């Protein structure tokens, strides 16, 4: 997994890959690792995938309760406190390692949330097994208050470095560009990896498989 | 060595057109303690071969001892045969594998850069005998933080100049200083070319801490 | 991690580095380890980051509610006692070393240590973290009775520079905070502002 | 250890130590063996009868296994060494093949022992 | 577990052993002999770790037969017992120990009959009767109950059959047949295999 | 792995499967688990395939040295005793070997089970492997010394088939050899799917 | 490993307007085969099946509690469940046992009861859903199934080529796993019919 | 504690033909979750008729193949002729058993020509059990590639298909297809595919691309 | 170790169990019944960890009897088997797990005869023949070799006698006697004990 | 243990504490941890007492025989290479961190660290032991280029007194030794001779 996020002049660019591994086998080639939290806040997820899924769904639900009650657009620090207090309550056993980005009334805010419950409010964060490659790209080329497309190229470059340099990362680059005026959930943003064209042909025609019994059941 | 004591962090290395450049910081870390801060983790092997080592530093001093005695004993003969960089790399591969096979490893990871007969050499050897060659090498946390930058440039532009390789090396050492907890802002850059091995040091990084104000 | 706070006449000077390590990877190199607990009471967080952020937020909650009920500024010994009760009650679940330092109208500038285990002691200067071990001799040799604000800022800056120089867990920038009656002045020392020292070359 | 070449060649092509060991055999008592149909008979010369001699300990006919015995001629001390070596090898062969020796097997063993002491150092 | 038993009368030693070779669930051989003829009047009955039994006992057997070849007379059963005990005790602290449980049965012309217990540590114990295996726990009390030192060999075979009937009744492993031999002044005699 | 062998009136029938598994992954379906030691002895392969293959090849080497030195072929007893003395020097060192030395000698048919734990027992019938118990079932229910030769082939093939049917680690083909007095022969290699259609 | 205790090998493959789900038929306790007709694909609707590999007791437990929850759902709601909603139901059921987890990894193959769009997905043991458009595999011969399906799956297959593809994938995949196999049953799910076939598989 | 081993990944493959053997492998050397180099072939020429594929712990791969090259030279010196492929197979069996108690963690598949000129594949375990095959995958994606070659070369579980002889071109397309299929799903398989084709004309060598992630 | 076997024919289920209770080397009881009559046409056969067998199986027994008394009709063998499997799986991850291996035999009025295999993890399988124990390894191949679905009950008792004779021949544990029962349309019939 | 050696122009100053602990029992409270290897070469011993004593005895043996063979005063690099060879060859066998400091006619006053593991490095000043960790910051902020013999004696005594104050395994008396061309001057600081540092009590 390589997930990454920056803060540019007008907002948040989040990024992720799409490879899910079960062991050292690519199980899903097109996993969606950028998760809805609120209409202004998304969250990238790494760690135990079921933990990040159910964790982000519960906190997305609680921000929906919260913003229905307040009638306001929810803050990124509210999602931050909910995430870090539940992950500290569960003693680090829910392995939800999360990149929390969003734009609210106080501006663009970016968070990285560790499974034990510690948070970092940073202009650029990366997580996953391919996090150090992407942080090498960020420490190489980050400028404060970039343009939108400079930040998109930077985050796609960080995710691409994690893809090509880490075995647990690959197959596509997703982005989520967040600002005050929009929400560009770019899935996919880049396809770096194409499957090689099949040179042969393996269409096993009708009658190739021997059948012992057959039960046809018609439907309505 | 079963338990390494004073160790070194990442040693970089990248080939360019006309030679090889490697780099390593000047720190021996005894645990988390930055204990020995003016050591040289780069050996000049002979006129066309140089070495740099991560891992345990006493074992690197043993390998400096043995390999320097090999190059002395070779040059005593005066018969016009020098060890190639590939020969030093093969000797180290066999040495580290033989120490592995006795279950008494030399706790190192070594980058053998060289330039012989118009041909750059850059070879990796670790404590197990896993040895190979690459246009860019990086040990320790350099494989995580600098080998991405090195291989991204070497995939766009496969043949570097000497200043392009030096700039890439210094910028990778900057990244290693930001994100490796055992690095140090004091490093040597050694460049073997057709003119020989040239160790420049100490050099330091120009860091950037503008994000220390970017909280609120 | 190296945290430090020095009492002077009129207030306190706090200091911390900015390096958070995940093993030997610098996960965060601009970490704000100086947490404002109340308006003139800060803490210095060392140890497990989740533990220190949890206990700092909980003492911030309890202390702000205490101050609104009592309609007064809180005592620094009150915030230190709340850290003591939390860090002693969960001392087998927490790995958190805290230095509480602040000012209050009743008892001046104060520095309290709450290390791991959950005890509490008032000190003139406190150091903590994995890098404070490398500057115990420096702060024993250098601390003078009755330094001023600028002298304590310089003393804290020098000792944190030394600890950042020797510890691998320490590094980054120096975050200083000086708390007095007029308010809190904070400053970040980065690059050449961090006090350099010569390595004994040749 | 003693490692001189005791048994060597001669300019006429002869191993003189082997020929002199044969001379040492030709001063020993006359051992005669005849192979019959269902019996094999050994008979040796006493030649030092000496009625004070207890006749059991100077028997020159020794049994090697349940089905192999031997008689010798020559140095009885060398003989007793070779006899004990052959008795050990008969037991080792019953151990390793679960069959007794053939007479060819233990004869080949005794002859290879004698030949190895014609070519080893210091023997 | 494998079962041995010896019974020492006035002028004989009666030994029996289970006739089973097993591999942990299956009885791979149900006509397996655990008795080893050392000399014409000495049996060594061996159970223990697999491999060690046959290797150790064939070592002991070739050295006792080699003593007879070297010397024209046999080892006494006392000397065979102490030789076996000495080799087992020397190999106890070596690199290759023998984990074998031993009953050495024997008839001497002067000493009479003699039975020797020997555990795997090589403690040697002359005994009027002895047994190994977990079936010894069930059978030695029957032997304590019914043995007298002047027992005839017919009553000894009936007492042996009481022990084996107890193994059929009460013991948990199937031990159907038992190789029964007797040693006296006329040598070693195969008695009838006690079967169930 | 499933091997078996039984002595009957007309020699020794030896049978084995052909499946080697690397844990749960079936590495091969064509493993020759009846090792052809010399033209007069057969050995089997259960435990480690490399252990059985190496130590019975070294057995073949030593039996051929025996035949050259003594001008006669070795017996089954001496060959199995050599194999047992070879593998006895590695107790606790981790050899996984379980095998059956099968042949004819001057005492008639020969069948000695030899393993790395140190057993060396002769016997009328044996079965070695992970599916050895399912072979002992069918084999002990169908065995007599007076099996006719085709009936003995049917018994061994059916018992290896049933063991492959129950044991997951057994499968492939049923390789069947027959040790006669003039040396062994290869009888059949029948795929277990084909025997499934047969049975 | 708790998963490999019984074996188990289930896959689900997507076609054009059709899905295929297929499972092996061995129930075995470790090495010993016990039955050759174990059910690993249960019906969760007319055009909606779930396949469960793993520990056979949790195959039965998860399938029975899912059938419980599903029948209550389809009576309280008055509709057949959408296959995405079934996936969320299974994911909830597995994640309730997050630290006491059912050792089974489901695959769901079905058509939408209103759209007849093909749905396949699969889950881990604690309920991480994973929707694909080509194939999902699950069981003790996972890598064999990934090799066979990544080679043989081609888009837009009719149910005949879908049957042949999932059949060759299952057969040659479970013929390289020991604790799997002993038969393959294959369910082709079309809009207008359910085709259920069992295969001539190796029985060793 | 010190571990003398590391898993370096890499899938190798051999296919025998009627007049050829093909030995193929990827070029990705790995360790843990990082890629050492993208150009590290695992096929090694031994004679003019033999290529060995080595995957597993790469220190043992380097040492083992240098030992095999040394022993080929020792045979050619003391016997005045090159080794046959079956001789290399049996020699490597004794070599891999010579380290039985501290093994080479190497997956070996010798592919080449025999003295009749036909294809020969010998696939080994890490401790020297070899048998002769028609095709074998070994290495990281061996469980991914061995069923498809049971299907498409072995013709298993196919009814009503004539078992045609395996040409060079159809087997080359099979090798390229199995490695694209393995580089999709295996994380250790990728970056290139080195194919060594052993015919009677020689050993020709062909590299194609794979995924770089 | 404890042996169960069921053989299910067209209109019957033949079941047998060994009759031995053991304590570590000894058999404490040799007329020990492992068959627990659930209803008039259902037998549960229960082996496993000591204590857990009688507790779990008598729990299932009193609950099936409670079902009959509450309802005025019995459970089917399918419903009793699924109830038994539900209780054994609901106790699996709890604080009190039962390590019991089960056979459920039974004749249903509508569905005919039924034999249910269930292990200690509570995976329930229906089988034409099934067996527990280590003797299952020796006898399921005999069953596979000689079972036909149209087997008569005399031929089924013959096949059972073949399997128990294999236990007497090849298996290591003394299992002399076997309780034998058939469930019919007429209920549960005690046959003779197959003794050896 | 706290051991220390500082180089000046014309020689070196060595300094150690005097406490040998058996756990938290002070087994010897006046331990002489400075060992004369040769006449103008000492070593500072830290680590296992048996290991450091045996290695210092063996290097004293080898270096004395070497100096009698060569008819020369030995080098300080030679003594440190001998300690390095013995502490590297037996690095799994020993717990021995040694500072070798002395004088030689060819190169002057030299201080070499041979820490645990057995590497070797020439340093301007060197500290070691369990207590040296507490004074890394003091010796870094305090060390000056070009100090005299008296300034190096006072710097060594101050840093040892600081380390002996914070470490429990350090304490006792301060044994100093200055080695130059003229000879070896050893001295013991005790009582008020040890530099006091005032504890920051609450005003």
């Amino acid at each position: 997994t390589t997930i990454a996020g920056v803060v540019y002049k007008d907002g948040i660019v989040l990024g992720a890959d799409t490879r899910a591994t079960e062991g050292m086998v690519v199980a899903d080639k097109n996993c969606s690792k950028i998760h809805f939290i609120s209409p202004n806040i998304y969250c990238c997820g790494a760690g135990t995938a079921a933990d990040t899924d159910m964790t982000t769904q519960l906190i997305s639900s609680n921000l929906e309760l919260h913003s229905l009650s307040t009638g306001r657009l929810p803050r990124v620090v509210t999602a931050n406190r909910m995430l870090k207090q539940m992950l500290f309550r569960y003693q680090g056993y829910i392995g939800a390692a999360l990149v929390l980005g969003g734009v609210d009334v106080t501006g663009p805010h970016l968070y990285s949330i560790y499974p034990h419950g510690s948070t970092d409010k940073l202009p650029y964060v990366t997580m996953g097994s391919g996090s150090l490659a992407a942080m090498a790209v960020f420490e190489d080329k980050f400028r404060p208050d970039m343009e939108e497309e400079e930040a998109k190229n930077l985050v796609s470059e960080a995710i691409a470095a994690g893809i090509f340099n880490d075995l647990g990362s690959g197959s596509n680059i997703d982005l989520c560009v967040i600002s005050k005026n929009k929400l560009d959930f770019l899935r996919p943003y880049t396809v770096p990896n194409k499957k090689g064209t099949r040179l042969g042909r393996y269409r096993c025609e009708k009658g190739t498989t021997a059948v012992l019994t057959e039960k046809i059941t018609p439907l309505e | 060595t079963q338990n390494p004591m004073v160790t070194g962090t990442s040693v970089l290395g990248v080939k360019f057109e006309g030679g090889v450049v490697i780099a390593a910081d000047m720190l021996g870390s005894y645990g988390s303690l930055a204990r020995f801060r003016n050591i040289s983790r780069i050996m000049r092997v002979n006129n066309s071969t140089m070495l740099g080592a991560s891992g345990d530093y006493a074992d690197f001093q043993y390998l400096k001892q043995v390999l320097g005695q090999m190059v002395i004993d070779e040059e005593l003969l005066g018969d016009g045969h020098s060890y190639s960089p590939r020969a030093i790399h093969s000797w180290l591969t066999r040495a580290m594998y033989s120490r592995r096979s006795k279950m008494n490893p030399l706790w190192n990871t070594m980058v053998i850069g060289g330039y012989a007969d118009g041909e750059s050499f850059l070879g990796y050897v670790d404590m197990l005998g896993v040895a190979y060659e690459a246009p860019s090498l990086a040990t320790g946390y350099g494989a995580y933080l600098a080998q991405p930058l090195l291989r991204e440039v070497l995939e766009k532009q496969p043949v570097l100049s000497q200043t392009e390789a030096r700039d890439l090396v210094e910028r990778c050492m900057r990244v290693l200083y930001y994100r490796d907890a055992r690095s140090y802002n004091r490093f040597q850059i050694a460049t073997v070319t057709e003119k020989g091995v040239e160790i420049e040091g100490p050099l330091s990084t120009e860091t950037n801490w503008d994000i220390a104000h970017m909280i609120s | 991690t190296t945290i430090m706070a020095v009492q002077f006449d009129g207030g306190v000077v706090l200091g911390a580095d900015s390096r958070t390590t995940t093993g030997s990877y610098i996960a965060n190199r601009v970490t704000d380890k100086l947490t404002p607990i109340h308006d003139r009471i800060f803490c210095c967080r060392s140890g497990s980051a989740a533990d220190t952020q949890a206990v700092a937020d909980a003492v911030t909650y309890q202390l702000g509610f205490h101050s609104i009920e009592l309609n007064e500024p809180p005592l620094v010994h009150t915030a230190a006692s709340l850290f003591k009760e939390m860090c002693y009650r969960y001392r087998e679940d927490l790995m958190a070393g805290i230095i509480i330092a602040g000012w209050d109208p009743q008892e001046g500038g104060q520095v309290y240590s709450v290390p791991m285990g959950g005890m509490m002691v008032r000190q003139s200067f406190a150091i903590g973290g994995s890098g404070s071990s490398y500057i115990y001799g420096y702060v024993d040799a250098t601390y003078r009775e009755g330094m001023t604000k600028e002298e304590c800022l310089q003393f804290t800056a020098n000792a944190l520079a030394l600890a950042m120089e020797r510890d691998g867990s320490s590094g980054g920038v120096i975050r200083l905070a000086a708390i007095a009656e007029s308010g809190v002045e904070r400053q970040v020392l980065l690059g050449d502002q961090i006090p350099k020292f010569a390595v004994a070359t040749l | 250890s003693y490692d001189r070449a005791i048994t060597v060649f001669s300019p006429d092509g002869h191993l003189f130590q082997v020929e002199y060991a044969q001379e040492a055999v030709k001063k020993g008592s006359t051992a005669v063996g005849v192979r019959g149909r269902d019996i094999v008979v050994l008979g040796v010369e006493k030649k030092s009868v000496a009625k004070l001699q207890d006749e059991r300990t100077v028997r020159k006919i020794c049994a090697l296994d349940d089905n192999v015995c031997m008689a010798f001629a020559g140095l009885t001390a060398d003989a007793r060494i070779v006899i004990n070596r052959a008795r050990v090898e008969c037991q080792s062969h019953r151990l390793t093949v679960e069959d007794p020796v053939t007479v060819e097997y233990i004869t080949r063993y005794i002859a290879s022992l004698k030949q190895r002491y014609t070519q080893s150092n210091g023997r | 577990m494998e079962y041995l038993i010896g019974i020492q009368g006035p002028d004989y030693v009666l030994v029996a052993s289970d006739r089973v070779a097993a591999s942990n669930i299956v009885q791979m051989k149900d006509d397996h002999d655990k008795m080893f003829k050392m000399s014409e009047k000495i049996l060594l009955l061996c159970v223990g770790e697999a491999g060690d039994t046959v290797q150790f006992a064939e070592y002991i057997q070739k050295n006792v037969q080699l003593y007879k070849m070297r010397n024209g007379y046999e080892l006494s059963p006392t000397a065979a017992a102490n030789f076996t005990r000495r080799n087992l005790a020397d190999c106890l602290r070596s690199r290759t120990p023998y984990h074998v449980n031993l009953l050495l049965a024997g008839y001497d012309e002067h000493e009479g009959p003699a039975l020797y217990y020997m555990d795997y540590l090589a403690a040697l114990a002359k005994a009027p009767f002895a047994a190994h295996g977990y079936g010894a726990f069930l059978t030695l009390s029957i032997l304590d109950r019914y043995y007298t030192p002047t027992i005839s060999r017919e009553r000894a075979v009936e007492l042996l059959r009481k022990c084996l009937e107890e193994l059929q009744k009460r013991f948990i492993l199937n031990l159907p047949t038992f190789s029964v031999r007797i040693i006296d002044k006329n040598g070693i005699h195969d008695l009838d295999n006690i079967s169930f | 792995t499933t091997t078996l062998a039984f002595k009957f009136r007309h020699g020794v029938i030896v049978a084995a499967d052909s499946r080697a598994t690397a844990g749960a992954y079936i590495a091969s379906q064509t493993v020759k688990k009846v090792i052809e030691i010399n033209p007069y002895l057969l050995g089997t392969m259960a435990g480690g395939a490399a252990d059985c293959s190496f130590w019975e090849r070294l057995l073949a080497r030593q039996c051929r040295i025996y035949e050259l030195r003594n001008k006669e072929r070795i017996s089954v007893a001496a060959a199995s005793k050599l194999l047992a003395n070879m593998v006895y020097q590695y107790k606790g060192m981790g050899l996984s070997m379980g095998t059956m030395i099968c042949g004819w000698d001057k005492r008639g048919p020969g069948l000695y089970y030899v393993d790395s734990e140190g057993n060396r027992i002769s016997g009328a019938t044996f079965s070695v492997g992970s599916g050895s118990v399912y072979a002992y079932g069918v084999m002990d229910r169908g065995y007599s010394y007076d099996l006719e030769v085709e009936q003995a082939y049917d018994l061994a093939r059916r018992a290896i088939y049933q063991a492959t049917y129950r044991d997951a680690y057994s499968g492939g083909a049923v390789n069947l050899y027959h040790v006669r007095e003039d040396g062994w022969i290869r009888v059949s290699s029948d795929n277990v799917a084909d025997l499934h259609e047969k049975y | 490993s708790i998963m490999s205790y019984n074996g188990g090998a289930v896959m689900a493959m997507k076609g054009k307007n059709c899905v295929a789900i297929a499972a092996d038929r061995r129930f075995g306790i470790q090495a010993q085969m016990v039955t050759t007709d174990f059910q690993k694909i249960f019906p969760m609707g007319d055009r909606l099946y779930i396949g469960l590999a793993g520990l056979a007791t949790d195959v039965q437990t998860v399938a029975q509690r899912l059938k419980f929850r599903l029948n209550l759902y389809e009576l309280k709601e008055g509709r057949q469940i959408k296959p995405y909603t079934l996936m969320s139901m299974v994911a909830n059921l597995l994640y309730e046992k997050r630290f006491g987890p059912y050792y089974t990894e489901p695959v769901i193959a079905g058509l939408d009861p209103k759209t007849f769009k093909p749905f396949i997905c699969s889950l881990d043991l604690i309920g991480c859903p994973m929707v694909t458009d080509d194939f999902v595999v699950s069981g003790t011969c996972a890598e064999q199934m990934y090799g066979m399906c990544e080679s043989l799956w081609e888009p837009n297959m009719d149910p005949d080529h879908l049957f042949e593809t999932i059949s060759q994938a299952m057969l040659n995949a479970v013929d390289r796993d020991a604790v799997s196999g002993m038969g393959v049953i294959v369910h082709i799910i079309e809009k207008d019919k359910i085709t259920t076939r069992t295969l001539k598989a190796r029985m060793d | 504690r010190f571990s003398p081993y590391v898993f370096n990944g890499g899938t190798i493959l051999a296919i025998a033909g009627e007049d050829f053997a093909i030995v193929a492998s990827d070029t990705r050397l790995s360790e843990g979750f990082s890629i050492h180099t993208r150009d590290s072939p695992k096929c090694y020429k031994l004679t003019d008729k033999t290529v060995i594929g080595c995957s597993g712990f790469h220190g043992d791969c380097l040492t083992l193949t240098k030992i095999i090259e040394a022993r080929l030279k020792m045979y050619k010196h003391s016997n005045n002729k090159a080794m046959t492929t079956g001789a290399i197979a049996a020699m490597l069996s004794t070599i891999l058993y010579s380290r039985r108690f501290f093994p080479y963690y190497v997956y070996n598949i010798i592919g080449g020509l025999d003295e009749e000129g036909k294809g020969a594949v010998y696939s080994f375990d890490p401790v020297g059990s070899y048998q002769r095959d028609s095709f074998k995958a070994g290495g990281s994606a061996s469980a991914m590639l061995q069923p498809l070659l049971d299907n498409q070369v072995g013709f298993k579980n196919m009814q009503n298909v004539e078992h045609v002889p395996l040409s060079l071109d159809r087997a080359m397309r099979l090798v390229k297809d199995v490695f694209i299929s393995a580089a999709e799903r295996d994380v250790y398989t990728g970056d290139a595919l080195r194919i060594c084709i052993v015919t009677k004309e020689g050993i020709r060598e062909e590299t194609v691309s794979l995924r770089k992630d």
